[PDB]
């Protein structure tokens, strides 16, 4: 029995654009009402071109993710590079057999060069669902209308970069367990590009 | 945490005669105010001239009768195709029951 | 000597039939490999033996990618090479899972060295005849070459060569490293190091080599990559048009 | 699979011999010169670390291992056998004295553990002993400075000064005279260098010789650059530069 | 009689124990199977020997599926082949449940492969002694692999084995060389039949029954199927044409 | 095969005792001597130290003399290695008995566990027996002094003077003659020191080439006070007897 | 010596045959089945005038209607006798009714094969199979009186008469002529002893024979010694009046 | 030599047969002869019960294993027993779990694996027994030949046990007649008693201890014993 | 490995291990049991020429299994201790579960099973000691004497001898004791046992140890002194023919 419990920024997303997927997050851990972390890395590589957003309980998500990391390292070396769908199943299996202790809201989003960019969203209790884009956490219902209407496939990188910065910066404002940095992860075949913007920046922009 | 086990209805009636015996049972299977079936008996002829009904909750019933049918099969196999008596059948059905009193 | 093939006993010689023959049989595939380190790169070039037209020329491999940084060349029979490859791949990932840090060369060498020693100690498993050349540009150890040999002995090398023509290759590496007065290549760009390597290899083995006769694996700081057919050609092309 | 070799692979005869052991004792002799001196003013160990190929480095080869911060070991024989036994020796030292009893092990009691492993791999069938002999040198307030040999036999004994590997008989002899009860650690480093000089020449330089001492230490690496709780561990192993410098003044 | 013929709890002076060497020799006196790689698929064919009129046509089959899109045929010792496949199934299913995808052929190959290697490092556990031609199509193409006794495997573009190997390999390389890799899957069926028919010339003291299958990306739509009906009659026609008839 | 690489020697000889066991006895008779003398006001133990030289540490002579208890100690004849395994188990067995019944282990009770394992070692596994014999020195408050011996055959007896290891015949012969039951510790030591002399052929025998202990009543206990002599204490008693050897 | 997987040319292990030889060296046991009873005689054998009668087992009860006679070693039949009682007791618990003669026999003989470190859903762990054969008699409601011969090789034959021993030769040939479908229980006991005295080289007495029979009148009844002597004495008269 | 490939389950030959397989093949012949023939709607086994002692009583040696399955043996009886034991268990587990009724080919494959695990340890062993399994499923009629060598072929006709070659030659000839005759029992049964009498050449034929066993579309598993074989001699 | 072929039949039908076991018995000490009909006498040899040991640190020949059950042996010391430990666990378990002071026969069934056990099945090698288990079953005036072997057989026996000079003592029991009519006196039963072991030990009463068990727990072991007075008497009977 875990004494106390932990929570994350609960507005997470993977958005498809011109050449892949751009993955976006807010990060913030709190333990009650103590701000355990301003910044966090919850922008998690599970393979070199396949990253994820972790949401739900900090203790639990991190513990799962590490196990997923071990399987997908071993998986690469032996059976060839994963897919987004391959990563997603492994995450799900671990949640489902141990949904008696686990609370993990996962978006796994990765880039493949024959599927293009792929978003697989695994809610609580665990089920694999393929969608062309995702929003998750509990703050996602409130941006459902925005996201659906302005979601467009094959949008310019500059335009997607604005769209994610804006999407979250609105979400974070109206929702209360959201906060800290907005970090973003661009996945194309040229590699992995890392964006961090601090509070004072994104609010304004 | 969950107990899915409850009880469901049905009624049976067994009469021993001199030279004969009956085991009569309704065909209605219900759970609460819904009809599950209109034609499905909880009585089966299990063979060797032994007839059986494990009346009540369906989930338990179906499983006990699958267990008793395999056990009848193996008896036959191992013991020169010997007749299963109402006395033998009885004892066996107890051992199965007490196996799951837990 | 002793009588190591019928019971697991020692020899007064100190070295047993299982160890002695593992030293021998490591070449019958007609293979030669060398590894050199650059200033800030590590290059492996290895003979590639595609002997038929029934086989695809790029499923025949002898260089395995064990980790994301670490490469391993196995000099040995192909079942033994894959037996070693499978174990090495798990140990590399398991070490990252538990200890939170990817595998370096020396720790993989050690794990396998201990395993090979145990199977020689056992009477219930055979040891393998594999020489494992582990290579990387490690974060703390710099450019690295660590080579294991069968016995369960391993040690770190400047640069190394494997194959029956080990001796021919050695005299060329020696001559360069004395001349330059350092035990690594002055060059620092993995292209020029690959090109240099091939030069000394042609010279030693006495045949000019094609892309389908070579297979190249390159290590750099934080990445390992294999060079393709076109990629090998580009290097080869220069060596054919200079004196 | 198992269960095919469950007879021991040492057996007796009327000469009482244990096949495996006699063969393995021979292996120790064929190692490199390693020695131990207790100077009763510390303990000094030296061995040769040597190339086996022209492009093999020796600065990736050590024969000196730390077993615990303040017990060190040296060997002659089979390289592999030494590393695998060393892992197991490390295991028991750490789990069973530093957690249970909260402190570093007493040497003699650690000598009992390491012996028991070797004797065990002979008693159990299907496996052989280790073909090494180790010299385990340690220091404690309670016991002073100490030195033991543990054989491939799983027998042990203490030795004021000893040598094993090639040139064993002569190395021990010259040493016995040069060994005083009250001996200065600098002179005791020279004697070790001097001995290894007699075994090898034409490849004998100070940067191929690896020497470690029990006595002087560096507090600044034990996290006591600041105010100490205590002085801490007494083993500190020399680098090559220190060794070469003294070799000039040999 | 050296303990390099009665035990595999040691390494040999020939780098392999005699009994594994012997497995390789017993594949070759055996039955003929081939495998044809093509630019969109793979085709399998095996020669089923007829010794009596007591056998039934196609109610004994040698090509057995693993998954639904990988086809396996093997030549050599019958019991060893059952056991290899049973294993092959347990891996394949574990992969489908666990990663939610049909298994890749280089992946599937590493899993069987590691198991053939295992039974060759123990002094009392029998080696395998079948050579398995296997393959299928996945999401980056078609692949043909061949697995040996010793645990040896590589990717092939053409493969042949058995009694009639020599003949088979001759025709097979000519045709593969002539073609970009093997041309269409459809053309390859007929060709495949000629090789098997041609190999049968090396053993006319028995009859054959031609058995073909295929697994092709757009010419079976990702599935492994048996080759039958018209498609089998046509390959027969082509075969009896060239080898006179 | 490897089912015929079994030594099959932990089975009976026709001589009424296992091969390996009989052969092992020889091994003992080729290693150090232990002598046990039970006196009427002590128990005296003497052992001659196998290899003594400057290269060894000469100030140590507990290399074969271990106390198992507060009032029980053993003497080793055999090899260090073989011994250690039984020493540790006897020590624990002492503590199990102590803990269960609130009283110290009687000498025969302790002997009997050790002996059932020695037999065991050939009875389960097929493994080889020990190469050690103990002579046990102890007090119990139910029989007075007890002095026993066990061998890897699992047969044990009690004696009033015995020797084991090399030169059993010679020492035993002399012991039976000079034995008395009005001897004191000091009379025994003198006796012991004569016997040891007559079995060792020398110019002189030195104090560091001996390991000595006696277990006497004491004058700090009504129990028995175990005195483990070290070289310098061996030197003193050698003067006291005036027996220089 | 001899492997647990080393066959003769006929499929039959060394060890199996070898048990079967020791069986034939035991004591003589003769059983005759009719539809009026099965009579069992054995020679009990007194190994000395100071060996007490009825301390040596040769007539054992498996159940109260079921007997067995043994030949070979007496301790080796004990592991079988145990298994046979257990089988009988259990079947009666579960099914409240009698075990059939066949069923009982099968259950023991499945566990008389075994041997070696093998398994296949059968646990095998013995060093040898048993050295003993037993003639298992019973009466069951369905099949009535039957006699079964159990080999410890996992082989079982249904019989209407069988004799085993070192006296087998005389007794089986005599049994064929003597056999009939029904004949009285008293004539049968007398006749069994007649056959026994013939193959016996010495005087037949009750201090080396014990009789037994199985009845539907009152189940397994050991026909005791006092009652048997009086029949042997009649035997002396009837036999020396055909002479 | 002998000792290389005998008891040693881990060895191989360039030929792939060990001594342990050739002895096993001989062991099948030392049991009594039993012949198999089938159409496409029925499968028959005709088997001779001949006692091996003077006093011995005839007992069934064709064993019904399930409603739609059985086997007859030829070879070693303990070896035959363990397999029959595993197959009855296997039959049940399929019926409870998957409702699956076995075809012969499937069981067979299972059977090969079982032998295979025991020829990968010295403490297990190879067998010494052939079996002819008949069954009628929804793919028609079937007759299978199971061999300890793991060679399984489903045949129209065969014989195993002593003196196979009498019957095989007859069975290959009357082949064409029997396979096209569907829905008629009596002719195929009669023909089986004729086949088995060509296997015999010097060994008796018993007119009340022959036992014929049949399965099919219109026949659930019946063994005709005693009287009821008369009208097919 | 070691779970097989320790024990198998020859084609001659001898067992290796059992055959070498019986040989340890002939070599070892001598034990004999003679039964009265209201006593059982157990006489034992313990043979040592070396005189530098006591009886009170050399194990006794008769060991108590219970106050009313005794065990005697001939053979290896080591092996016999294993057997003795089982018999004490079986006495106390029986008393516990059936709530009856022990029946001596049941205890024979347990010691004998163990002996059968290591022979029939591998992973253990057999014993090389034969035993005499004797005592009184409760509510009996009738003596019980049993023999159990390494084979694991047992049977009940009126007088019986094992060990060195089995022949000599056998002849003596044949010509001086009957199954039919044994000693009816305790005294005469003592006289007979001494007479038998005296001819073979080749010493006085200082290496014969007699223990007499009268009904249900009444055990007295006569001493060297007590035996000597019968030893005197015996030299007198023998000097009527000398």
């Amino acid at each position: 029995l875990k004494k106390g419990e932990v929570s994350l920024g609960t507005s997470i997303m993977a958005v498809t654009f011109k050449d892949g997927v751009i993955l976006g997050a807010d990060s913030r851990t709190t333990t009650g009402a103590y701000i355990a972390n301003r910044v966090t890395d919850k922008l998690t590589r599970v393979h070199d071109k396949i990253w994820c957003c972790r949401s739900g309980s900090a203790a639990d998500t991190q513990a799962i993710a590490d196990i997923v990391q071990y399987h997908l390292e071993l998986y690469t070396s032996q059976y060839g590079t994963p897919s987004t769908e391959t990563a997603a199943s492994v995450f799900k299996e671990l949640c489902y057999e141990n949904k008696d202790n686990l609370t993990a809201g996962i978006i796994v989003a990765g880039y493949d060069d024959k599927n293009k960019g792929e978003v697989y969203t695994i809610p609580l209790g665990g089920s694999v669902h393929k969608l062309p884009y995702a929003i998750a956490g509990s703050g996602s219902t409130f941006i459902y209308g925005y996201c659906d209407k302005n979601f467009r496939e094959n949008m310019s990188k500059e335009e997607t970069v604005d769209f994610i910065k804006h999407s979250l910066s609105q979400a974070i404002k109206w929702d209360g367990s959201s906060g800290g940095v907005i970090r973003m992860v661009v996945l194309t075949a040229a590699g992995v590009e890392r964006l961090i913007f601090y509070p004072d920046e994104y609010e304004q922009l | 945490q969950f107990n899915p086990y409850g009880d469901n209805g049905g009624t049976i009636l067994g009469i021993a005669g001199e030279d004969f015996a009956v085991l009569a049972g309704d065909t209605r299977n219900i759970t609460d105010y819904s009809i599950n079936s209109r034609y499905e008996p909880k009585v089966f002829d299990c063979g060797d001239n032994i007839v059986m009904s494990a009346n009540g909750f369906a989930a338990d019933g179906d499983a006990l009768v699958k267990r008793f049918k395999n056990s009848v099969k193996w008896y036959h196999f191992d013991h020169n195709d010997k007749k299963l008596s109402i006395n033998s059948a009885a004892r066996n059905i107890q051992h199965l029951l007490y196996g799951k009193r837990f | 000597a002793g009588y190591d093939r019928h019971i697991t006993i020692f020899s007064p010689e100190g070295r047993l039939y299982q160890v002695e023959y593992a030293f021998k049989a490591t070449n019958q595939t007609n293979i030669n490999s060398l590894a050199v380190r650059g200033k800030d790169c590590t290059v492996v070039i290895s003979q590639k033996k595609v002997p038929d037209k029934l086989l695809d020329p790029t499923t025949v491999s002898y260089i395995f990618c064990i980790s994301r940084t670490i490469g391993m060349v196995v000099n040995g029979p192909i079942p033994d090479a894959r037996n070693a490859a499978l174990r090495a791949k798990a140990e590399a990932a398991e070490f990252r899972y538990k200890y939170g840090y990817d595998m370096p060369c020396d720790v993989l060498a050690k794990r396998m060295a201990n395993l090979s020693q145990i199977y020689t100690q056992r009477a219930y498993m055979r040891p393998l005849g594999v020489i494992l050349t582990f290579v990387s540009v490690d974060e703390e150890l710099g450019p690295s070459i660590y080579k294991t040999d069968p016995a369960g002995y391993y040690v770190g090398y400047k640069a190394t060569a494997t194959g029956p023509k080990q001796q021919e290759i050695t005299t060329n590496l020696e001559n360069h490293f004395k001349k330059s007065k350092i035990d690594h290549i002055n060059e620092e760009s993995w292209e020029k190091v690959v090109e240099f390597a091939i030069t000394h290899m042609i010279d030693a083995l006495g045949t000019e080599f094609s892309k389908n006769d070579l297979e190249v694996g390159v290590a750099t700081k934080d990445k390992f990559f294999t060079l393709s057919a076109e990629n090998i050609e580009e290097r080869l092309v220069a060596i054919a048009e200079q004196d | 699979m198992t269960d095919r070799y469950s007879f021991s692979l040492t057996t007796f005869s009327p000469s009482g011999k244990l096949g495996q052991i006699d063969y393995a004792l021979t292996a120790v002799k064929q190692g490199v010169t390693s020695l131990g001196i207790k100077a009763t003013n510390g303990v000094v160990i030296a061995t040769e670390k040597k190339s086996s190929s022209p492009l093999a480095m020796s600065e990736t080869l050590s024969k000196v291992s730390l077993l615990t911060p303040d017990i060190g070991a040296v060997y002659s024989g089979m390289g592999p056998d030494y590393r695998v036994l060393v892992d197991k020796s490390r295991k028991v030292a750490h789990t069973s004295y530093k957690r249970i009893y909260g402190e570093y092990p007493p040497t003699k009691l650690l000598v009992s553990e390491v012996a028991k492993i070797m004797q065990e791999a002979t008693q159990s069938g299907g496996v052989r002993p280790f073909g090494v002999s180790l010299l385990i040198a340690g220091h404690d307030e309670f016991n002073g400075f100490s030195l033991y040999q543990v054989d491939p036999s799983g027998s042990y004994f203490p030795w004021k000064a000893t040598a094993i590997g090639k040139g064993s008989v002569a190395a021990k002899t010259f040493l016995e005279k040069r060994w005083n009860d009250e001996l200065e650690l600098e002179d005791a480093i020279h004697i070790a260098l001097l001995t290894l000089k007699e075994s090898v020449e034409g490849e004998f330089n100070g940067d191929t010789i690896e020497l470690a001492i029990i006595g002087d230490e560096n507090p600044d690496l034990l996290g006591y650059t600041g105010i100490p709780t205590d002085k801490g561990p007494r083993f500190r192993k020399l680098t090559s530069q220190e060794i070469n410098d003294r070799l000039e003044a040999l | 009689g050296t303990g390099y013929d009665l035990s595999n709890s040691v390494f040999s002076p020939d780098g392999r124990n005699f009994q594994v060497e012997y497995a390789v020799k017993a594949v070759e006196n055996g039955t003929t199977s081939i495998g044809i790689k093509c630019n969109d698929g793979v085709v399998f064919a095996v020669e089923k020997l007829i010794t009596s009129k007591l056998l039934v046509p196609q109610k004994n089959v040698k090509i057995q599926v693993v998954d639904r899109h990988i086809g396996c045929v093997y030549s050599g010792l019958i019991p060893d082949g059952r056991h290899l496949v049973n294993r092959g199934r347990e891996e394949a299913a574990s992969f489908k449940k666990l990663y939610k995808t049909p298994i890749p052929i280089p992946a599937f190959a590493d899993r069987l492969g590691q198991y053939v290697q295992a039974h060759t490092l123990y002094n009392s556990v029998r080696p395998f002694g079948v050579s398995t031609i296997f393959g299928g199509v996945d999401k980056n193409g078609a692949h043909l692999y061949m697995l040996e006794p010793s645990g040896s495997y590589w990717g092939y573009k053409g493969a042949a084995t058995g009694k009639g190997r020599q003949s088979a390999k001759a025709e097979l390389e000519k045709l593969v060389d002539h073609h970009p890799e093997g041309l269409s899957a459809r053309e390859a069926v007929k060709q495949a039949a000629k090789i098997i028919y041609l190999a049968h010339e090396d053993n006319k003291e028995k009859d054959f029954e031609l058995e073909i299958s295929w697994c092709s990306l757009s010419e079976t739509n990702g599935l492994h199927k048996f080759v039958k009906g018209d498609l089998l009659q046509e390959a027969i026609d082509f075969a009896q044409k060239e080898i006179n008839g | 095969g490897s089912r015929r690489y079994d030594s099959r020697t932990t089975i009976f000889s026709p001589e009424g005792r296992l091969y390996q066991v009989e052969y092992a006895l020889e091994s003992i008779s080729h290693a150090g001597t232990a002598i046990g003398i039970m006196a009427s006001d002590g128990i005296v133990l003497a052992a001659e130290r196998k290899v003594t030289s400057t290269l060894l540490e000469q100030d140590t002579s507990t290399e074969k003399l271990y106390k198992l208890n507060d009032k029980i100690a053993v003497a080793v004849a055999g090899l260090t290695a073989d011994a250690e395994i039984l020493i540790n188990t006897a020590r624990i067995h002492a503590q199990n008995y102590l803990k269960t019944y609130n009283e110290d282990i009687p000498v025969e009770i302790l002997v009997r566990r050790l002996s059932d394992i020695k037999q065991g070692y050939t009875q389960h596994g097929g493994l080889r027996p020990f190469g050690v014999s103990f002579i046990y020195a102890g007090y119990d408050d139910r029989y007075g002094y007890q002095l026993y011996t066990s061998n890897p055959s699992g047969n044990y007896t009690g004696w009033k003077a015995i020797s084991v290891g090399a030169n059993t015949s010679a020492a035993q012969t002399l012991l039976q003659m000079d034995y008395k039951d009005d001897m004191k510790v000091d009379d025994a030591i003198e006796l012991a020191l004569k016997t040891l002399s007559k079995t060792t052929d020398s110019s002189a025998l030195t104090y560091d080439r001996l390991e000595f202990a006696t277990i006497r009543k004491g004058a700090n206990d009504g129990e028995v006070y175990q005195k483990i002599f070290k070289p310098q204490e061996i030197k003193d008693i050698l003067v006291k007897t005036g027996i220089t050897k | 010596d001899r492997g647990v997987s080393t066959f003769s040319p006929e499929g039959r292990l060394f060890q199996v045959e070898y048990s079967l030889e020791a069986i034939k060296l035991g004591s003589t046991a003769i059983g005759i089945a009719t539809k009026e009873g099965v009579v069992l005689g054995v020679e009990k054998r007194a190994t000395s005038p100071l060996l007490e009668s009825d301390s040596i087992e040769k007539i054992v009860e498996i159940d109260r209607h079921i007997g067995c006679a043994m030949s070979g070693l007496t301790a080796d039949a004990r592991s079988m006798i145990e298994h046979a009682r257990t089988a009988a007791v259990t079947h009666n618990l579960y099914y409240d009714e009698d075990i059939n003669v066949e069923s009982l026999t099968q259950s023991v003989c499945d566990l008389a094969l075994r041997f070696g470190e093998g398994a296949s859903g059968e646990e095998r762990l013995m060093s040898r199979p048993f050295g003993v054969a037993l003639l298992i008699a019973g009466h069951d409601a369905d099949d009535g009186y039957q006699l079964f011969h159990a080999e410890p090789s996992g082989t079982f034959y249904r019989y209407n008469a069988k004799a085993i021993g070192s006296g087998s030769e005389g007794a089986q040939a005599e049994l064929l002529n003597e056999w009939h479908s029904s004949l009285t229980l008293k004539e049968a006991e007398l006749l069994v002893l007649k056959i026994l005295k013939q193959v016996m080289e010495e005087k037949l007495d009750e201090n080396n024979a014990q009789l037994s029979c199985i009845t539907k009148q009152d189940g397994f009844k050991i026909y005791d010694n006092e009652k048997t002597a009086e029949l042997i004495k009649e035997l002396k008269e009837k036999e020396a009046a055909e002479s | 030599f002998r000792n290389n490939y005998d008891g040693d389950t881990v060895t191989f030959s360039p030929t792939g047969r060990l001594f342990q397989v050739e002895y096993a093949l001989e062991a099948i012949k030392q049991g009594s002869v039993t012949v198999g023939l089938r159409s496409n709607t029925h499968a028959v086994l005709v088997a001779l019960k001949r006692n091996a002692d003077e006093l011995s009583s005839y007992q069934k040696k064709i064993i019904k294993c399930d409603e739609h399955m059985g086997l007859s043996l030829a070879g070693l009886a303990p070896d035959a027993r363990v397999l029959s034991n595993y197959l009855r268990q296997q039959c049940n587990y399929s019926s409870l779990v998957f409702n699956r009724k076995l075809a012969v080919e499937r069981a067979g494959h299972l059977l090969c694996d079982k032998a295979q695990k025991n020829t990968q340890s010295y403490g297990g062993r190879p067998y010494g027994v052939g079996l002819l399994i008949i069954g009628y499923d929804k793919s028609g009629a079937h007759l299978l030949e199971f061999q300890p060598s793991g060679n399984v072929t489903e045949l129209y006709g065969t014989a195993i046990g002593a003196r196979s070659q009498g019957a095989k030659t007859y069975l290959e000839r009357t082949l064409d007649t029997f396979i096209k005759i569907d829905g008629n029992p009596d002719e195929l049964i009669k023909a089986g008693v004729e086949a088995i009498s060509q296997s015999l050449r010097d060994e008796s034929l018993t007119v009340d201890n022959l036992s014929i066993a049949i399965v099919g579309k219109d026949t659930p598993f019946t063994i005709y014993d005693g009287e009821a074989v008369a009208k097919y001699i | 490995g070691y779970d097989r072929a320790l024990s198998i039949f020859s084609p001659d039908g001898h067992i290796f291990q059992v055959e070498y076991a019986l040989e340890a018995v002939k070599r070892g000490t001598c034990a004999v049991g003679v039964k009265g009909k209201n006593c059982v006498v157990l006489g034992c040899e313990r043979r040592s020429t070396l005189k530098l040991q006591d009886t009170r640190i050399t194990p006794s020949k008769v060991s108590k299994i219970d106050s009313h059950v005794v065990l005697s042996f001939s053979g290896l010391n080591a092996d016999s201790r294993i057997l003795i430990e089982k018999a004490r666990v079986e006495a106390q378990s029986h008393r516990l579960t059936l709530e009856d002071p022990v029946t001596v026969e049941y205890l024979t069934r347990y010691v004998a099973g163990v002996q059968q056990r290591y022979t029939q099945s591998g992973g253990v090698r057999p014993f090389g000691v034969s035993t005499l288990i004797a005592g009184f079953d409760p509510r009996d005036d009738e003596p019980k004497l049993y023999q159990t072997e390494p084979s694991g057989i047992y049977s009940s026996w009126s007088a019986q001898t094992i060990g060195r000079n089995s022949k000599t003592v056998r002849e003596f029991l044949e010509k001086n004791y009957d199954r039919k009519e044994p000693p009816a006196t305790v005294e005469e039963c003592v006289k007979l046992t001494v007479r038998s072991l005296l001819e073979v030990v080749q010493t006085g009463a200082k290496n014969i140890e007699i223990t007499v068990v009268k009904p249900d727990s009444d055990i007295v072991a006569l001493s060297s002194e007590e035996i000597n007075q019968y030893v005197t008497q015996i030299e007198q009977e023998k000097q009527e023919q000398q």
